[PDB]
């Protein structure tokens, strides 16, 4: 899957947990950036 | 404008640090600096992930 | 090293590089020549220093060995004099050029299992090892050493020899054409001392641009790149134009009397003999190698020409190692380092029970 | 694909007849709204939902189906849907349309 | 396990039958995703709106 898809999927979880615009801020930060680095960050959840 | 490009790349790297803190992946600015400098045109990320995890599993000793 | 110390040995055209695995670089670099009476026998520095009244022999000149006795003597003087080690107690991984002859490998294996009687060894391609050092198991590595050149494609690691591009151009013709142009302009670059001086000047002061027209007009209009050198000996000749034409001979071969394809064009033909599914991937993870990659800025021009050559779909993403000089050596340091890689090298027992030709099966 | 988010990608990609990664801009639409609400605030009772679809069905000149629906409403009750009967069926209603535009 | 496959095919078929009685427009596979999602406590009012709004976006 491309990088943008695997960020939103992660973002949804936080919202179910209760983390909200801390998960939208993530949407805007990614959007502001618009490289494969995020894909590495994705693999490293923790 | 090389100094302006230096502040701009520092800004991109600061954006990636903030994301790395939100995901809570345990990476530091200098370690993020080495990892970004490596994958920029080098190794595929999905392998670097297990390499960092293995390096961190070894330092457990 | 929980096990005993490992070894790596690359017998190159201009020098031999030996060392122990995992080290920063080849632990020792010596010349590839033996000295005999024309002291009776010596290796490396002593022979070249006493090359006034003695004979020198080249064990590896153009990637192809000249003598087997000189080969065993170079290996023994690397193991015994360069590093002061015992070969019977050390495993060593050796290199190979593009598509070497099977009988040469048979002789080398018999030598390594008989003259040294070590525990285990391995012998494989060189540029494949350098790619194994470039962390990208897939890509094209263009290696031109001192006596041979090749653009080696590697797809999934096992190179496609049908697309291996062989080029008979190296640093010998480089220094020779540089000396010829210097003497034609009027300088004294003919003699052996002048040969060493011209080679040193080509290594240090020579230049590499992106194109011939722009740098040529720039040097023709003024003398910016013209830098003055006054050595300890006192000789002082400065030419900006000659340092700019020395590297361009890779793109404009008829400057030095060449009828073969250009470096970028060599890689183009290599991709042309390559497959489709691997085409863009190889155009995406190609690396620079060969000591002749010591030219600053030349890698940028190579990448520009590579972006111009192929279609717009893929890109040029070339790995330009500033460790390219020892690029081959570093390669082995990675491979022999791995623990699972320990199964890859072949031992003395099978080589003794089934002959040395089993190295064709075991060392794929 | 069991995990919730994964499904939507597939749901989105077929509802929106396009490619896997191409639809993300609109795909982003759902992530925010679905996340907004997970734990329903309306209590559980299938009968109300059942009573709704008969009434809706009856004022549209289609009244046999007021019991055909009933016959089906027990058929599922016979098999196992794990007490999501109210949530599914309810969905199927709010996406309704009398065949005639009227 | 064969009985499990017959149980699901039987009930998805019944659910498709109601879907055509209400004239909702969902085909079998979109109904398959929809029940699989709503099966984990999804607020089905939120999902209904999402499906309506994408069906209106795909109109171009």
């Amino acid at each position: 899957l491309p990088a943008r898809n695997k960020i939103l999927m992660l973002s949804f979880d936080l919202r179910v947990g209760g983390l909200g615009p801390k998960a939208d801020r993530l949407e805007e930060l990614v959007e502001e950036l618009e490289l494969l680095e995020v894909g590495s960050v994705l693999d490293l959840l923790v | 404008a090389a100094a302006a490009n230096l502040n701009a790349v520092r800004e991109t790297m600061d954006v990636l640090l903030e994301i790395s803190r939100i995901l809570n992946t345990g990476l530091d600015m200098e370690t993020l600096s080495i990892c970004v400098r490596l994958c920029e045109q080098g190794i595929n990320p999905e392998a670097l992930s297990s390499v960092i995890k293995e390096l961190r599993k070894a330092t457990e000793a | 090293d929980e096990e005993v110390a490992a070894l790596v040995v690359d017998n190159g055209s201009g020098m031999c590089k030996a060392g122990f695995a995992g080290d920063d670089a080849p632990r020792a670099v010596f010349p590839s020549i033996v000295g005999r009476p024309r002291k009776d026998s010596y290796v490396g520095d002593e022979a070249q220093s006493k090359r006034g009244i003695l004979t020198l022999k080249y064990p590896i000149e153009h990637g192809i060995v000249t003598n087997w006795d000189d080969m065993e003597k170079i290996w023994h003087h690397t193991f015994y004099n360069e590093l002061r080690v015992a070969p019977e107690e050390h495993p060593v991984l050796l290199t190979e050029a593009p598509l070497n002859p099977k009988a040469n490998r048979e002789k080398m294996t018999q030598i390594m299992f008989e003259t040294f009687n070590t525990p285990a060894m391995y012998v494989a391609i060189q540029a494949v090892l350098s790619l194994y050092a470039s962390g990208r198991t897939t890509g094209i590595v263009l290696d031109s050493g001192d006596g041979v050149s090749h653009t080696v494609p590697i797809y999934e690691g096992y190179a496609l020899p049908h697309a291996i591009l062989r080029l008979d151009l190296a640093g010998r013709d480089l220094t020779d054409y540089l000396m010829k142009i210097l003497t034609e302009r009027g300088y004294s670059f003919t003699t052996t001392e002048e040969r060493e001086i011209v080679r040193d000047i080509k290594e240090k002061l020579c230049y590499v641009a992106l194109d011939f027209e722009q740098e040529m007009a720039t040097a023709a209009s003024s003398s910016s790149l013209e830098k003055s050198y006054e050595l300890k000996d006192g000789q002082v000749i400065t030419i900006g134009n000659e340092r700019f034409r020395c590297p361009e001979a890779l793109f404009q071969p008829s400057f030095l009397g060449m009828e073969a394809c250009g470096i970028h064009e060599t890689t183009y033909n290599s991709i042309m003999k390559c497959d489709v599914d691997i085409r863009k991937d190889l155009y995406a993870n190609t690396v620079l190698s060969g000591g002749t990659t010591m030219y600053p800025g030349i890698a940028d021009r190579m990448q520009k020409e590579i972006t111009a050559l192929a279609p717009s779909t893929m890109k040029i993403k070339i790995i330009a190692p500033p460790e390219r000089k020892y690029s081959v050596w570093i390669g082995g340091s990675i491979l022999a380092s791995l623990s699972t890689f320990q199964q890859m090298w072949i031992s003395k027992q099978e080589y003794d029970e089934s002959g040395p030709s089993i190295v064709h099966r075991k060392c794929f | 694909q069991k995990s919730p988010n994964v499904l939507l990608q597939n749901l989105c990609c077929r509802i929106l007849g396009r490619s896997e990664a191409d639809v993300a801009q609109q795909f982003q639409y759902a992530v925010r709204v679905i996340g907004s609400n997970f734990a329903p605030t309306v209590e559980r009772d299938e009968f109300l939902v059942a009573e709704k679809i008969k009434k809706e069905l009856i004022r549209q000149r289609r009244e046999a189906d007021a019991a055909l629906f009933s016959e089906l409403h027990r058929k599922l009750h016979s098999q196992g849907v794990l007490k999501n009967k109210w949530s599914i069926l309810y969905l199927l209603l709010s996406l309704s349309e009398d065949p005639r535009r009227q």
